[PDB]
RNA sequence: UUAUGCUAUCAGGUGGAUGGCUCGGCUCAAGAGCUUAUGAAGGACGUGCCAAGCUGCGAUAAGCCCGGGGUAGGUG
RNA sequence: UGGAGGACCGUAAACGGUAUUGAUCUGCAAAUCAUUCGUGUGACCUGCGUCUCGUAGUGAAAUGCUAAUCUAACCCGGCA
RNA sequence: UGUUCGGGUCGAAGCAGGGCUGUGAAGUCCUGUGGACCGUUCACAAACGAAAAUCCUGGUAAUAGUAGCAGCAAAGCAGG
RNA sequence: AAGUCGGCUUCACCCCGGGACCCGUGAAAAGGACAGCUAAAUGUCCGUACCGAGAACUGACACAGGUGCCCCUAGCUGAAAAGGCUAAGGCGUGUCGGAGUAAUUCAGUUAAGGGAAUUCGGCAAAUUAGCUCCGUAACUUCGGGAUAAGGAGUGCCUGCU
RNA sequence: CCCUAACUGGAGUCCGGUGAAGCUUACAUUCUAGUGCACAGUCUAGAGACCUCUAGGGGGAAGUGAAGACCCCGUGGAGC
RNA sequence: GGUUUGAUAGAAACGGGAUGUAAGCACCAAGGCAACGAGGUGUUCAGUCCGCGUUUACUAACCAUUCGUUCCUUUCACUU
């Protein structure tokens, strides 16, 4: 079950660096790095949802958001569950 | 346009057919002759002594 | 579940719509990889399992509202004009157009006993020459000169 | 969609029920001395001198 | 434990030389020497229980019949 | 009004092949690509069929073209 | 090849390395490997000796884990 | 499940008729029609899958060429089958990915002030650009030059002729 | 162009996978001069030089590609 | 360089900046019988945005590993 349910706004201006066509998954390997890291899981553990990614598409593949609100649940089993955020 | 490979993908037809009497695809469909057996122009198969070498 | 890629197909020619038309249940997989018949396909279409997605089509609603304002005579001035006037308005149309008028009135008129021959023949080669642009023309120079037979 | 006669693709069928293996009951009775022969091909190389 | 390397040998891998073997080839000699409309040679296609090639055979299709030789195996 | 012309503009329809002396130059390609260009109702372009060939043919003629071969093709033979 | 005299499964030819002899061409022996053939006298023959021919055929390096897998249509991501 | 109606337009398709041009005249033959109606029987043979091309063809190739763009193609903009944005249909296989950090390089965007001083040479790039109206020179074979040149306008909304 | 700058996408750079080809008698960390078939990394005398690796543009290797197509020669050709 | 004995990076808020006054609502709007109505004004130096700073341990700088011994050994300065 449920270990720490956390809010986080995760920045994706080094996404920025990257060709622009290529930053709509590189926001999605930043998010999911950035859960990695903050939540101290691994990457195949860190589920992202559907809001996310399509949060993370909106625009097409090179007008990624700036950063992004998300809302982490950590589980006893080590999954991460992001959800997008208000 | 180029006589290399751009004028090889016209090659969409053909100038010699299977021929019914020796098998061989050398019946000329223009000339109504085999060029190997020679059917379609003699009632003999097409032999010449230059096809060898001069035995000696 | 392994390729339901031969259902997919089989289910665009069952539907007679193409193939990423054709939706199959994420959930239902394992009843969709069953189905290798096209009665088996009917079946999971009449279930609901497999359907086909509505076509999204091109709405035309604000080319209505742009029709309507150029049916008004707005939206077309010359900004707008891209081709030449003689693709917009062909020029033998409108001599058509004109000419016919001009011979169908003249034809009424000497029908209904307002011209008699004379000056029916004389009017009807001048409309040929050009003389009168339209029928308000040809009916002003009518009461001016006063050739019509009033009574 | 060519068009062959009843002779043209008499000879099509031999060609293509000609490119199969060798049976691997041969190759057994054999001892592995015949495991193919001269007339496998495959459709998209040059073509055959047949039709 | 001085790496990257260099030289020699050894073990192994790769490779297919060498040797040995050979139902094949080549040459010479002696024989024998025409065949096909009674449809030849040649080719195409077919033909095997599992058979793709070659070989044989021809819808009687790796075959059918008779006589002789051979005799216990055969099914290229 | 009419609708002529080896008329005009123009298509990444089709045909051609200017310039970049660009890319490529063990190439995507034994001649291609991009951009830029010429013709685009006519001596037009093109499919299929058919005919004309080696001292011969074909050529609005460059010795161009005649199967990546052309100031005499290719194959075999003369030929060791 | 003729001819003389031999060796070999108690291990021939060949192969890798080594000892000895010979100015040398080379010969012989030893160890290993190998599994069936090999020499020798006097003579006679020849399709008889290779480091070279941008030699031929096969095998195999350096180059090098390098070029390429971009340019003409930059396409993938989440969940299952 | 509805399944009933109207209207507009209509290419690039069908029917029909006219005109113009030619020192160019634009195939032939089978077949068919003009007297057939009713019944019964017969209609053999070959092809037929699939690709038809940025992977099924051809160029040694899953080849950016060629064959074929050969014949077809919906909505808006627009003269348009241009270009752009979208359907349907086909695709994410014009079959390597990751990473985001140097120089250099292929192809682009922009660039003060100057404006061809560059260079063999304005090569390359930039400028202009649609449509309407005004206006248009030398010269001319009287046809043209000509879109010469040079000027003005253009969006949206409301109401109209 | 003065006189270049910044930025965009693709390469490159670094990582995973895949994976060739072309120069090569040998050796080889060179530099200067001389010498020598008079245009040397290797000869001579000096001067330098610890090795390995990466990136980089091409000074040199009279770099690589091609039995010079210019010139002459051949009692060699071809066409005209 | 920093690593809780901490402002290293990020969040939040604020400072300092970019742009130019968001959406909705109300009033006006040439006119239209009306429906509507480009647009104007107020709300509103608003809205959006910051690859800068500050404050602030809120999350992450945690948990480790490895060398500083030739390795096995008792060729031991050791310990079952
Ligand atoms: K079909
Ligand atoms: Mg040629
Ligand atoms: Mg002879
Ligand atoms: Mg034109
Ligand atoms: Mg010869
Ligand atoms: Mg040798
Ligand atoms: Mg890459
Ligand atoms: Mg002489
Ligand atoms: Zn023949």
């Amino acid at each position: 079950d449920m270990v720490k349910e956390q809010i986080y706004t995760i920045p994706l201006r080094e996404v920025r660096k990257v060709p622009a066509w290529k930053r709509a998954n590189r926001a999605v390997i930043e998010v999911r790095g950035f859960l990695v890291r903050h939540m101290k899981t691994e990457s195949v553990q860190v589920k992202l949802d559907k809001s996310i990614n399509e949060h993370l598409w909106e625009k097409g593949c090179e007008k990624p958001p700036l950063s992004i609100r998300v809302r982490a649940v950590k589980f006893a089993d080590g999954e991460v569950q992001a959800e997008l955020a208000q | 346009m180029s006589k290399g490979t751009s004028s090889m993908g016209k090659r969409q037809k053909r100038t010699h057919a299977k021929c019914r009497r020796c098998g061989s695809v050398s019946f000329n469909v223009h000339t109504k002759q085999c060029t190997s057996c020679g059917f379609g122009k003699t009632s003999r198969m097409r032999t010449y002594k230059w096809q060898a070498k001069c035995k000696y | 579940m392994s390729d339901l890629s031969n259902q997919r197909k089989l289910a665009s020619k069952v539907l007679g719509c193409g193939l990423d038309r054709v939706w199959l249940n994420p959930e239902a997989s394992e009843e969709i990889a069953s189905a290798i018949t096209r009665e088996d396909i009917r079946g999971l279409i009449e279930e609901g399992t497999i359907k086909a997605k509505p076509v999204k089509g091109v709405s035309r609603g604000r080319a209505r509202a742009l029709a309507a304002k150029r049916k008004y005579g707005h939206c077309k001035g010359h900004g707008s004009r891209k081709g030449k006037k003689g693709a917009r308005t062909p020029k033998k149309e409108q001599w058509i157009k004109k000419i016919r008028a001009l011979r169908r009135r003249l034809k009424e008129l000497r029908a209904d006993g307002a011209l008699d021959k004379s000056v029916y023949c004389r009017l009807y080669r001048k409309a040929k020459g050009g003389e009168y642009r339209s029928v308000s023309h040809l009916n002003s120079h009518l009461e001016s000169e006063k050739l019509l037979k009033k009574e | 969609m060519s068009h062959n006669m009843k002779g043209q693709k008499k000879r099509l069928a031999k060609a293509h029920k000609q490119n199969t293996r060798v049976p691997v009951w041969v190759i057994v009775k054999t001892n592995r001395k015949v495991v193919s022969h001269p007339r496998r091909r495959h459709w998209r190389r040059r073509s055959l001198d047949v039709k």
